[PDB]
RNA sequence: GAGCCUUGAAGCCUAGGGCGCGGGCCCGGGUGGAGCCGCCGCAGGUGCAGAUCUUGGUGGUAGUAGCAAAUAUUCAAACGAGAACUUUGAAGGCCGAAGUGGAGAAGGGUUCCAUGUGAACAGCAGUUGAACAUGGGUCAGUCGGUCCUGAGAGAUGGGCG
RNA sequence: UAUAGGGGCGAAAGACUAAUCGAACCAUCUAGUAGCUGGUUCCCUCCGAAGUUUCCCUCAGGAUAGCUGGCGCUCUCGCCC
RNA sequence: CGGCUACCCACCCGACCCGUCUUGAAACACGGACCAAGGAGUCUAACACGUGCGCGAGUCGGGGGCUCGCACGAAAGCCGCCGUGGCGCAAUGAAGGUGAAGGCCGGCGCGCUCGCCGGCCGAGGUGGGAUCCCGAGGCCUCUCCAGUCCGCCGAGGGGCACCACCGGCCCGUCUCGCCCGCCGCGCCGGGGAGGUGGAGCACGAGCGCACGUGUUAGGACCCGAAAGAUGGUGAACUAUG
RNA sequence: CGCGACCUCAGAUCAGACGUGGCGACCCGCUGAAUUUAAGCAUAUUAGUCAGCGGAGGAAAAGAAACUAACCAGGAUUCCCUCAGUAACGGCGAGUGAACAGGGAAGAGCCCAGCGCCGAAUCCCCGCCCCGCGGGGCGCGGGACAUGUGGCGUACGGAAGACCCGCUCCCCGGCGCCGCUCGUGGGGGGCCCAAGUCCUUCUGAUCGAGGCCCAGCCCGUGGACGGUGUGAGGCCGGUAGCGGCCCCCGGCGCGCGCCCGGGUCUUCCCGGAGUCGGGUUGCUUGGGAAUGCAGCCCAAAGCGGGUGGUAAACUCCAUCUAAGGCUAAAUACCGGCACGAGACCGAUAGUCAACAAGUACCGUAAGGGAAAGUUGAAAAGAACUUUGAAGAGAGAGUUCAAGAGGGCGUGAAACCGUUAAGAGGUAAACGGGUGGGGUCCGCGCAGUCCGCCCGGAGGAUUCAACCCGGCGGCGGGUCCGGCCGUGUCGGCGGCCCGGCGGAUCUUUCCCGCCCCCGGGGUCGGCGGGGGACCGUCCCCCGGACCGGCGACCGGCCGCCGC
RNA sequence: CGACUCUUAGCGGUGGAUCACUCGGCUCGUGCGUCGAUGAAGAACGCAGCUAGCUGCGAGAAUUAAUGUGAAUUGCAGGACACAUUGAUCAUCGACACUUCGAACGCACUUGCGGCCCCGGGUUCCUCCCGGGGCUACGCCUGUCUGAGCGUCGCUU
């Protein structure tokens, strides 16, 4: 139950910063967990989502076992899109589909320098 | 516009009272900021008691109120003096100072001493360096409680007379009738218009 | 409201002009010329007698019925048949006024808070509260209110110690002092029985805080407790004892219909 | 109410089945796509035929009145899906120098010009236009403002407030 | 370029003063006032009028009695008067 | 085969279009072309009365203080050496002021249209008056004795509420009268008996909360004027320099 | 005549510094109506308010009595409840309308002119060093203010001076540093529990069902959000004296600067003027024989002046010291800056403005001022074919749906088109009564009733009748076994190792004092402490009473399932 | 029989009611309490690769620097994709910079007319010559400089 007088339990008012926090929020919103694996390997439970990486859907209309790598991430529409993921048009023409990035398992990472400090940033703070 | 058996009214609202109305609903919100409040002046003080200056033992001044006794303001300079102490120096102990109370009573005059001398004796002091003209040991264990309330010395006290029990004499249950305050009243009302007939009596020679 | 309506500015325009005697907005080319001003019956006026701020909300009630009340609420939740009644879930609990050991106020975990209920068997009804937590109806759930969610057991304990942080977010139950007692906990909805549970210190501390018939209450001032209108009540009882039986008439049974 | 529901709630329609004396309600059928009700209490901005009511919409009147001030058009051809109106030719006319001409002041603000479209606008139509879309156009020592004072207006000094 | 609203101007019509003038226009006081017109939204049950006295710068209105309804209360019945 | 139905049609009889002002409406009286949504006795203060609840000669915390900073907590709880205060418990006078106990018996002073003393009881009495109590007598299968038990009672007793009247008491005035008191002997107090004015007393019933109705002030059921004041904007039409 | 000194003055693009303009919700100063009310309307009321003007800050204003009172007296200002709808004002009509006592919240007092004492002991400007940073403050020489009056000592509570006595010898500011510190200083970022496990629906599932005796998992985290719907665990966050980094801030310790107060006694000093007040006239007030304010005129005093509520005189008493000034708190706040909530409205509502809203637009201008939310989960927005000049269409395709096709959710009524049925001279429509047809429901269509008991034809089971064994419950009794319950006494036992009440008492007691003659004396009084007495609830056994929803056991009666 | 008209009902169209949703309002309360001559509020004009509004900015114009953050903005191309350099975007924002009007300030407003001082080029220089910079409003205070007065006064002719 909510005990600061400083945050909002207030519906309107958690749309609205939602649907209008900017570019450095909107990459902690949109974040996907680990698999379970990865999380026995490293000890964290979730991670932001980047350009790079290897990922599973889970659920969908197209789920189960595809590992494919991610290409763009559209923070404006709070969807990433994935590389086998695929529709034709009419005309022909593929393009991809929308996934909301909570329907996503992460199999593989980037690994860099600072995804090495959040890594262990999180660690750190999980203890 | 009237009707039945009903009184008559004269309501204040012809007047557009409807602009001007100032509505108690910041009131637990003042309380809770005159509790901060408090809470902030007792934590910014220091060992000093809360409702720090110690107030004086006064008696309403009306034909009604005057059986009845009152925290005053202040102390009375002359009360002040008998206690034997400077008035600069009783504002910084703690000790309300009002040089405008005026004592023609020698009784609330002792009882403001007594009041004074008690608080003299409670009175726990301390000076910054080791001199230590006034103070002690480690003083009760700082005196073990920090903060009073509500009047140092309990300042109301309304004091009870007793007046048990006496034999019923003679002389009392055969002279103080009625008639003695109907006697004084007419005494006091012509006290002057026999002045007066005395001096014309004087005057006829 | 607390403004105006009358925002615009506006006049008659009389017995000629054939439509109406209506104030009306002057102005031209903008399409709201013309239209119907402040008023009642027209497109953006006034609400007839505006709600004002001072409106008279809060009320106030008597001391000695504020504390009667409660006197009442917890008279009502001793006996079963009247709890049963409101739609708790009683019926595999031992004793009505349950009173636990006071190593119960000084838990830190919920888990063990959990242990407790259901060793206490009232994990049934905190399992009635979990299986209906549903959506509020209506148009409630815009304004901050979602979750219809019925209220469960009230533990009811002195002293605080941490029963708190422990019984706090057990879904629908209600946690609660004895020195500050409410009627909105003690029966919510205006219902009497709700179903309570007890402490050791809190149910000796009680017959302190109210007193018995016989001797005033001691932590309360002025207070006693009520007097009883009738001092025994069993109707059926009354009716079947032999002092009134002597002195009844007599069962007068035939019915004597009409005669055509 | 261990209420009801994506195995379909609210709302809407219903020559369907009923209940109540009614206020109204219950079910069936079809649409519909995510919330809804019964009961005990509680609190209201709480129930429509009207107020020459307000706002929004649509009828009858009706394919009717009406597209009539200033004489007026006709033929052939072209481009075009399409020509009573566009353009060219020919013919016949009008304005007739106090003009339906040639240029300006105030006002308008891109309407000026070319190209392309013809959906809406031009009260019929249009291949056309001042419509829409794209892209262009206003060059000054000697033309005028700038300078002068006029009718006046207005500041400091002063006075009043 | 000058004159501005009880002000200006008028070869004088009470005309003109931005389609308004026997006192312009805009906003506010303002939801001004009205014994005077118009409307005043669900059902059923029960009871059910008055248009008369007196007084009022009262005669289209109100107060007063009278008429009505509701809330009750105090008694009376049931078992030769 | 049965079926009411907001389906449709036939036929007989009844059948004027609604709302309101009005003595009178179908009116040649006014408003309404049709449809959907909005649209009008609310809220506060104050008073009166009825109703429900708690406490009760009291009652009320509505203003403050007390609890750890916890969603619901702008809640709830507590204060009582916080009752200050409101309303009531005592009225009456313009005011100075004054301020509600009598009854029954024994005795005395001339028991004199008069006062004092002693004892006891204690809000007087009259007529009605729900109820209660007592009760003659009355009735229950052989004749005697029996108890509860049964029920009607003529009549009688005490008598609630309340009604009607008389008597009593307080205060203001008016009239007629004599006596007492003495922080001081006076244009000083106190007293008696009648007839009157009073929102009085004559064993107190209020206070708080909530609901209902009515009335009043508020924009107050909703809309409605010709006006008035304050402060500003206009001589591009027109008037005249 | 010149020069010098001032005094009055001007000038400057002199050196340096300052004011203007805005917002105005609250505050301050002035000015100032009228609608309305009184059923008319002149005073009154609306109101010293709307409008106007000038100012100000985070608050402002007020403020340390020229006071309240009249008795056992209080004591700056502010704000609340009361005072009180009262005293009072009023064509004594409508109406208007205080204040001191009381209880609270907050607590705070001071300085200067005058008077006199100190040899101008004072301040500003310029110039050089002094010092250390993020950045400016003490000291040394010369130009001024100023003797028509800087500074120290000084304020009505008395003050000063000089003796005498008695002590005491100081504090504020600057700098480095340690832990601190009431939410666990303030701000800024980044992070912190546990299932997307299994079947099953579905467009998609956050649906439904399930998880051992450890309750599948976490819970100081089950608020709320988004994600193809309805989530404690998939994600942000929520919880926590949870942890880490960065910044600034309020209360300890080295340097610089400043530093005799109290009591008695004696002498001396001691106050604010065109101001109060009076007359008169206007405004305002509840203020009446003038509360306050202002104009004009008259205009003082020193045992004075003002106030003491009905004008004036004489008199006594009380209280205060005006015409100079400063100051936090409690308090108001619809503007602003963020912020949190709601028995509030849900797109004709709520601000006029959920959207390119003070925008489009109207008027020359003052100014007036709108309409307008919704595809779908995802644009996947209809490829391609094929008529038509194109709009438009028919096939095809997208998706669960085009019955969602770009103002596109749901799609009502008025109205219109078409189909299906019926009908037609008294305009149509209605009520009562039927009849005919139609849509549709039920019923099974001369086969529709069911349930119990009793008498007959079959098998298959095992009660029951009777007893044994066992559990649980009913109903009563000795109130047995005890228990508690109701009353009355005994023990006062806990009275001091008991709670509380009492305007019962106890001066035979104790402490601070006062009284009488350093002590004693009840000679008496007050504040404070104990303890005899009554009034209730805590025990003991003994006896009275009842087994009451106060419940257990034994035996009895009588059921029960196995 | 058809047409017309009427009433029902199915379907279709016009229409945008009801229902459901809500980045919006309204009310209450806490915390804070901040503009300007060092040029405010307001207004004008301008600015993107494709650009009209809204929004955000000022000739450095859809933002510069710095701190934090850590791989994007997005309708479409491109461009830096560099990150074992400095590191995209976004937020914070304390360093820079801030066109013209506006209390507006050189005098007025018609973008007009000036006046000094200083610096680069001119005739290698003043005499109404180009570019750039600075200064040039009113009122008032403290001090400086200049000087008016048969105002008062001295010493002198
Ligand atoms: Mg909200
Ligand atoms: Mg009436
Ligand atoms: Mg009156
Ligand atoms: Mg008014
Ligand atoms: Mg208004
Ligand atoms: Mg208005
Ligand atoms: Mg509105
Ligand atoms: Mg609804
Ligand atoms: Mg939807
Ligand atoms: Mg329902
Ligand atoms: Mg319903
Ligand atoms: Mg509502
Ligand atoms: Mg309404
Ligand atoms: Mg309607
Ligand atoms: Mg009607
Ligand atoms: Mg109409
Ligand atoms: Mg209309
Ligand atoms: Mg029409
Ligand atoms: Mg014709
Ligand atoms: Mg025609
Ligand atoms: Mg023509
Ligand atoms: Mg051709
Ligand atoms: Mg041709
Ligand atoms: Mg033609
Ligand atoms: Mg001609
Ligand atoms: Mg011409
Ligand atoms: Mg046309
Ligand atoms: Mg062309
Ligand atoms: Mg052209
Ligand atoms: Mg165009
Ligand atoms: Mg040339
Ligand atoms: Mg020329
Ligand atoms: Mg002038
Ligand atoms: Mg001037
Ligand atoms: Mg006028
Ligand atoms: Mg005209
Ligand atoms: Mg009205
Ligand atoms: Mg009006
Ligand atoms: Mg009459
Ligand atoms: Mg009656
Ligand atoms: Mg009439
Ligand atoms: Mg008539
Ligand atoms: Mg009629
Ligand atoms: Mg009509
Ligand atoms: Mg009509
Ligand atoms: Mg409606
Ligand atoms: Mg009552
Ligand atoms: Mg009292
Ligand atoms: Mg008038
Ligand atoms: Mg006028
Ligand atoms: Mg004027
Ligand atoms: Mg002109
Ligand atoms: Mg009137
Ligand atoms: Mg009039
Ligand atoms: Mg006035
Ligand atoms: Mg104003
Ligand atoms: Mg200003
Ligand atoms: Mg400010
Ligand atoms: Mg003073
Ligand atoms: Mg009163
Ligand atoms: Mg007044
Ligand atoms: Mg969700
Ligand atoms: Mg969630
Ligand atoms: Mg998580
Ligand atoms: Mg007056
Ligand atoms: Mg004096
Ligand atoms: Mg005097
Ligand atoms: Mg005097
Ligand atoms: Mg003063
Ligand atoms: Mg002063
Ligand atoms: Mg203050
Ligand atoms: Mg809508
Ligand atoms: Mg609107
Ligand atoms: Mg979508
Ligand atoms: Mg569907
Ligand atoms: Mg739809
Ligand atoms: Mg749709
Ligand atoms: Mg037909
Ligand atoms: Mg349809
Ligand atoms: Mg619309
Ligand atoms: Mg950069
Ligand atoms: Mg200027
Ligand atoms: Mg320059």
């Amino acid at each position: 139950m909510k005990f600061n007088p400083f945050v909002t339990s207030d519906r309107s008012k958690n749309r609205k910063r939602h649907f209008n926090a900017p570019s450095h929020i909107r990459r902690k919103i949109m974040s996907s967990p680990l698999s379970k694996e990865l999380r026995q390997k490293y000890n964290v439970r979730s991670m932001p989502i980047r350009k790079d990486d290897e990922v599973q859907v889970v659920r969908g209309h197209y789920k189960g076992q595809q590992i494919g790598k991610v290409v763009q991430v559209y923070r404006k529409k709070y969807v990433i899109y994935i590389e086998r993921v695929q529709r034709e048009k009419a005309n022909g023409t593929t393009v991809h589909v929308g996934i909301h990035p909570s329907k996503v398992v992460i199999t593989r990472l980037k690994l860099d320098k600072d995804r090495k400090k959040i890594l262990e940033r999180k660690a750190k703070s999980r203890q | 516009a009237p009707s039945r058996n009903g009184m008559v009214l004269k309501p204040h609202f012809h007047k557009d009272w409807q602009r001007r109305v100032a509505t108690w609903f910041n009131q637990p919100a003042r309380k809770i900021r005159r509790r901060k409040a408090r809470q902030a002046k007792a934590r910014r003080i220091a060992p000093r008691p809360a409702s720090g200056p110690i107030r004086p033992i006064v008696r309403c001044p009306t034909v009604r109120y005057h059986t009845k006794v009152r925290a005053g303001r202040g102390f009375s300079l002359e009360e002040l003096r008998v206690a034997g102490i400077h008035k600069k120096v009783a504002r910084t102990i703690g000790i309300s100072v009002d040089p405008r109370r005026r004592n023609k009573s020698t009784e609330s005059l002792q009882a403001n001493v007594q009041r004074l001398k008690e608080y003299r004796s409670k009175l726990i002091l301390f000076p910054r360096k080791p001199s230590a003209p006034k103070k002690g040991d480690s003083s009760a264990e700082e005196l073990k409680l920090a903060t009073q309330l509500t009047g140092p010395v309990m300042p109301v006290r309304n004091v009870y007379k007793k007046e048990k029990a006496r034999v019923i004499t003679e002389e009392e249950k055969n002279f103080k009738a009625f008639a003695s305050l109907r006697m004084a009243r007419a005494n006091a009302r012509l006290f002057g218009i026999r002045a007066k007939r005395a001096k014309e009596a004087a005057e006829q020679d | 409201s607390e403004l105006a309506g009358h925002q615009t500015s506006a006049e008659s325009w009389g017995t000629g002009r054939a439509v109406a005697r209506i104030p009306r907005v002057r102005g031209g080319g903008t399409h709201r010329s013309g239209q119907g001003a402040f008023g009642n019956m027209c497109r953006g006026g006034r609400m007839f007698a505006p709600t004002k701020t001072w409106r008279r909300w809060h009320r106030r009630v008597n001391t000695t019925q504020k504390r009667y009340a409660i006197c009442s609420a917890l008279a009502a939740s001793a006996l079963p048949a009247l709890v049963m009644s409101k739609g708790h879930r009683i019926e595999e609990v031992p004793e009505l006024p349950l009173v636990v050991e006071d190593k119960v106020e000084g838990y830190k975990k919920t888990k063990e808070a959990v242990l407790l209920l259901k060793k206490l068997k009232a994990w049934n009804d905190i399992k009635k509260v979990y299986a209906s937590q549903r959506m509020r109806a209506g148009k409630g759930k815009m304004r901050n209110r979602r979750r219809i969610q019925r209220r469960g057991p009230c533990i009811i304990y002195n002293e605080d110690n941490g029963i708190i942080k422990a019984f706090r977010n057990i879904p629908g139950i209600t946690l609660l002092n004895v020195s500050k007692l409410n009627i909105l906990k003690l029966a919510p909805g205006g219902h009497v029985g709700r179903f309570c549970i007890w402490t050791e210190s809190a149910f000796r501390k009680l017959d302190e805080l109210y007193g018995t018939w016989r001797k005033a209450a001691s932590l309360k001032s002025n207070y006693n407790l009520p007097m009883h209108k009738m001092i025994n009540t069993d109707l059926s009882r009354i009716l079947k004892s032999p002092e009134i039986q002597r002195a009844l008439r007599a069962p007068r049974k035939k019915i004597h219909r009409r005669v055509l």
